[PDB]
RNA sequence: UAGAGUGUUCAAAGCAGGCCCGAGCCGCCUGGAUACCGCAGCUAGGAAUAAUGGAAUAGGACCGCGGUUCUAUUUUGUUGG
RNA sequence: GAAACUGCGAAUGGCUCAUUAAAUCAGUUAUGGUUCCUUUGGUCGCUACUUGGAUAACUGUGGUAAUUCUAGAGCUAAUACAUGCCGACGGCGCUGACUCCCUUUGUGUGGGAUGCGUGCAUUUAUCAGAUCAAAACCAACCCGGUCGCGGCUUUGGUGACUCUAGAUAACCUCGGGCCGAUCGCAGCCCUCCGUGGCGGCGACGACCCAUUCGAACGUCUGCCCUAUCAACUUUCGAUGGUAGUCGCCGUGCCUACCAUGGUGACCACGGGUGACGGGGAAUCAGGGUUCGAUUCCGGAGAGGGAGCCUGAGAAACGGCUACCACAUCCAAGGAAGGCAGCAGGCGCGCAAAUUACCCACUC
């Protein structure tokens, strides 16, 4: 939490300073660093543990610096192995019209998983939206997880 | 070669000049005026409003 | 290959409401640049010998326009293919008529000639609003006029009656429920009514709602609402027929009645 | 030429692709910059529309600002000591965004003297004495307490930064990419960054 | 493409054309519709049929209360304790 | 008014369908992640009555078999090329010798000469970007007025900005940003006799902002046959993270370190297509089957591959350079070339028109 720094280069929030003036505080004190978040529109709420708590992503839709614009998308989770982002799979029904009935089909998406969200389980539906091609293949940032179909996270006393 | 002619374009050129900071001048006070002007319908309409909470503050 | 911009435009592939012939020739005017899009202009070559009938070739239109006649908007064009387009104000002084573009019911531009005491204002639809250097507010019109220093209640989507030999708005409608409006885009093209709602879908699109002088209602998208009047009185004058949108069973009774089979 | 296309490059399947067209000229390369030391040499390149670009090589000054003061002084560049993507570039002193350097710390000296009316990092009371004291203590008495205690309670210069001028170098960070505009310019480390940096610099060499 | 109007001399076509004074009208009337445009995306009503879900070692609502904790920046005119 | 320098255009149009199966293309959306000749509207004030040297056409002497080959000498222009003023700064901030009253001081006063910076744009760093629900004691304190009480506060926009505007400290591209050493019609006042002065209308150029015509990259869904193609992908980047390089901007686009991932029976990956995609065409009770090189829209290519100059725009071939394959001229030293534009010819084949006329119509 205090140590957050592995890479070969200094992790900060840009857009924030580190002043230094006013050495009087006792024993302890702030922990000398505030933190930069923003809002994201169209009705979401930005997580608590966002403005909390003390990580750096420069891709996190809540803290860094991307903005969310155009589609925005639902699927359900199926694997979380790539650090910092997990792929989702979304099934659809296409319709065959010599006959009149449909075929199934699924496509699989990468997103990017802000550590604000950090008790997602394979099985968890999540909610995206559409940023800038923030990799190869990723355009999409999560925005809201959800387990609210059956066989939910925990059992029934909640 | 200076003829008539140059140092007439050159007495417009600067004459041009001349006219556009005049209408700089112009412009600036009337839109400050009516800004200005805006600016007292807001704090009338914002102390009718304080004047307003004197009421239904009541009872 | 296309390595820069184009700069012919084919006959089949011009727009519609030109109402251009199919067997003349394989090309079409191509509006130049200018201050109104490609599909919304009408080049003023097609407005002087399709529409008025005074010249009869492309040349008898350039010896028209060169010698100076013509003004859109009091400026003097000489350009053949000028993009004029919703509210423009043509004057042709040698002969004492003036016009102003607006569209008919069935979606298209009409001549629509006006009394020389009032076309000496347009309309404008405000596009955008932003504070130039040194904290100047500005505006954007509808045909890429910017007004320096606007009243500061004017705001997007309103309209303003400017003046041509000034600009420097007059008045201005502020767009809310209860106005008039005439619609500029899509099916609903030419109708005029008040505008009695607007749903608003945040990050795309919001619609609006109309309502004709005979309960007709048609909703559009915002976007092609053009506010012409304070309420149930358009400020411009009108052309005939007022937008209401007939349907075919009634325009063929009207047309059997009348008989206007001649004159 | 050099290209920055995406098509020249496999898919997700792990599938080839075959190639769609010829290289156009909106994908084109062009080689690295490779800033070193030195007297200026600028060259500058035409871009897409007009627009001169100016590619930078050996550079020499840097307009470095110090966040804490407010300052911000044309400043020589002395050294690179720490690269944080590769490290034969402190080997070889090419010089790009994100370096770390060793500049003179002169010239933040002198504004600091003048303004607080205080010495800075010094060795002894002997060179002090013949001149630049004439500017330490004055004629002045209204002034000379009226606003320098205004500059007392102030002057705190931290721990690990007073130690540094004893040597007359300062470490600082690049914050512009001198191939692109010709300027190297950023900032002088401060509070934490300091300490990590000093940490990886003593870890990794020597 | 389907479809409306219009004696190209009829038709295939085309988007035209129609009226009266001999010229002395220095003209007038009117058209250049409409329907279709699968799927996917957008928008608001309906809730039959088909998926899907809620509390079983519980937790729903009434300001019901005690313990405990972080913290917001307003007013006491402002500024600071 | 020939020629010639200068500017602009030559990147549109025309032709063909070899390539190419999530590619191209269609509908749908996004640039809050970029560039934009031109048009339209804004913007244009921190030797000067006018500077410099040097070229073409033209005169004259030439070389080679040969080319839209070019050398030497003698002249001379600019909106080419290249320098560089005047106006009108009376600006304010920071500096502070001083001096002026009450408190010596400190702290409460007001001026203040002397000094540095003081237009837009570029690059880095910082600051602020307000109002929220009320009370009680302490110090200085505005105001209603006095020797301890009631009463007050400040651009614009979005669904959403690290937006727009503002402030501070600096920085500056020179030979490598801007603020007119240009041109044509029509006139006037003179403490007055052609100078000092000032009044109109345009052409041109130009910084940045918007607008227009676009262009570029990206999201969702959509494809013919094949299992005698069942596993594929990877330090020769394959999926992801951190920092950079590069680029018009987003991005393994590319480099360094790190992790071991991504795709598949809902047909991945490989192979074939007498496959350029679509608007559409033929037949058709209802459902369907087959076709779409071909006049509209999108793409791609000029014998095959590759590299680049100039420009706002090209990886351009009616542009240039080199290799491969062809082919022409020769004095054997050298030079020159690209009809899948219009006609025309050979060849190929079952298979396809004249080496005509004209800018009058559409542009
Ligand atoms: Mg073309
Ligand atoms: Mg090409
Ligand atoms: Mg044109
Ligand atoms: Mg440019
Ligand atoms: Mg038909
Ligand atoms: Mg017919
Ligand atoms: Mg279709
Ligand atoms: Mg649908
Ligand atoms: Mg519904
Ligand atoms: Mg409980
Ligand atoms: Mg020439
Ligand atoms: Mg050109
Ligand atoms: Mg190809
Ligand atoms: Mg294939
Ligand atoms: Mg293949
Ligand atoms: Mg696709
Ligand atoms: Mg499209
Ligand atoms: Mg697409
Ligand atoms: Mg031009
Ligand atoms: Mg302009
Ligand atoms: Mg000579
Ligand atoms: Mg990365
Ligand atoms: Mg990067
Ligand atoms: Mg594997
Ligand atoms: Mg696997
Ligand atoms: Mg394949
Ligand atoms: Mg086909
Ligand atoms: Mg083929
Ligand atoms: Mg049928
Ligand atoms: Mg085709
Ligand atoms: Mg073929
Ligand atoms: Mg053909
Ligand atoms: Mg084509
Ligand atoms: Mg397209
Ligand atoms: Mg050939
Ligand atoms: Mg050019
Ligand atoms: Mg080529
Ligand atoms: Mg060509
Ligand atoms: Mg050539
Ligand atoms: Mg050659
Ligand atoms: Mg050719
Ligand atoms: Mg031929
Ligand atoms: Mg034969
Ligand atoms: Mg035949
Ligand atoms: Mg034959
Ligand atoms: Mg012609």
């Amino acid at each position: 939490m205090a140590d957050i720094q592995t890479e070969r280069a200094y992790q900060k929030q840009p857009t924030i300073f580190q002043n230094k003036k006013r050495v009087l505080l006792g024993e302890t004190g702030k922990e000398k660093l505030p933190r930069y978040y923003k809002n994201i529109g169209l009705g979401f709420k930005t997580p608590k543990e966002a403005i909390e708590g003390t990580y750096i992503d420069k891709k996190c839709p809540f803290t860094g610096n991307v903005s969310i614009r155009g589609r925005i998308l639902s699927g359900v989770v199926t694997k979380m192995k790539m650090q910092r982002t997990i792929v989702i799979r979304r099934d659809y029904l296409h319709y065959i019209r010599k006959y009149n009935r449909f075929e199934k089909r699924h496509k699989n998406m990468s997103v990017h998983l802000s550590p604000c969200f950090r008790d997602v389980q394979i099985g968890d539906i999540v909610t995206v939206g559409e940023c800038r091609p923030l990799s190869k293949t990723v355009r999409f940032n999560v925005l809201k997880v959800t387990k609210a179909a059956g066989t939910k996270k925990q059992f029934q006393k909640f | 070669l200076v003829t008539p002619r140059v140092l007439q374009h050159k007495r417009r050129r600067i004459a041009l000049k001349k006219q556009r900071t005049k209408k700089n001048k112009e412009e600036a006070a009337e839109y400050a005026k009516l800004l200005a002007k805006r600016m007292k319908e807001a704090k009338e309409k914002r102390q009718e409003q304080i004047a307003k909470r004197r009421r239904l503050s009541s009872l | 290959m296309a390595r820069g911009p184009k700069k012919h435009l084919k006959r089949v592939a011009a727009p519609k409401h030109w109402m251009l012939d199919k067997l003349t020739s394989v090309f079409a005017p191509r509006p130049s640049t200018g201050p109104h899009k490609l599909r919304e202009c009408l080049p003023l070559i097609i407005f002087l010998r399709n529409k008025l009938k005074y010249a009869l070739t492309g040349d008898e239109v350039k010896k028209i326009c060169m010698q100076r006649f013509i003004k859109i908007d009091g400026k003097v064009r000489a350009d053949i293919t000028y993009p004029a387009g919703f509210m423009d104000v043509i004057s042709i002084d040698k002969t004492g008529e003036n016009f102003r573009l607006i569209y008919d019911t069935k979606g298209r531009f009409a001549v629509h000639r006006i009394t020389p005491e009032e076309a000496k204002y347009k309309l404008c639809k405000v596009r955008k609003i932003f504070v130039g250097t040194k904290g100047i507010p500005h505006l954007v019109t509808h045909d890429a006029r910017t007004i320096r220093y606007p009243d500061p209640l004017i705001k997007m989507n309103d309209t303003i009656q400017i003046d041509l030999e000034t600009g420097k708005i007059t008045d201005f409608i502020k767009f809310d429920t209860g106005n008039l409006c005439m619609v500029t885009g899509g099916a609903n093209l030419g109708r005029i009514g008040v505008i009695t709602n607007r749903e608003r879908h945040p990050g795309s699109f919001d619609v609006v709602h109309v309502k004709d002088a005979n309960g007709n209602s048609f909703a559009t998208r915002l976007s092609n609402i053009f506010v012409i009047g304070k309420g149930n009185k358009p400020w411009i004058s009108l052309p005939r027929g007022k937008g209401i949108r007939l349907t075919i069973a009634e325009e063929r009774d009207k047309r059997l009645a009348a008989k206007q089979s001649s004159g | 030429g050099i290209s920055r296309d995406n098509w020249h490059k496999r898919r997700k399947t792990g599938g080839k692709r075959k190639p769609y067209h010829k290289k156009r000229k909106y994908e084109l390369g062009r080689p690295a910059a490779n800033t070193k030391i030195g007297p200026r040499r600028i060259h500058t390149v035409g871009v897409r529309g007009g627009n001169k670009k100016y590619r930078a090589l050996r550079l020499d000054v840097g307009n470095f600002s110090w966040g804490s003061e407010c300052c911000t002084r044309k400043t020589r560049i002395i050294d690179v000591v720490y690269n944080a993507s590769n490290n034969e570039l402190v080997r070889t002193k090419t010089l790009v965004k994100n370096c770390i350097v060793l500049i003179d710390s002169t010239p933040y000296r002198q504004w600091y003297e003048s303004h607080y009316a205080l010495p800075l990092g010094r060795k002894k009371g002997a060179k002090l004495t013949p001149e630049e004291e004439e500017i330490l203590n004055k004629k002045r008495s209204k002034k000379i307490q009226k606003k320098y205690d205004e500059r007392k309670k102030n002057a705190k210069i931290s721990s690990l930064l007073e130690e540094q001028f004893q040597q007359g170098k300062l470490l600082a960070c690049i914050a512009s990419r001198p191939g692109q505009c010709g300027r190297a310019d950023g900032y002088v480390l401060e509070g934490k960054e300091l300490e990590f940096y000093l940490r990886k610099i003593k870890a990794r060499k020597g």
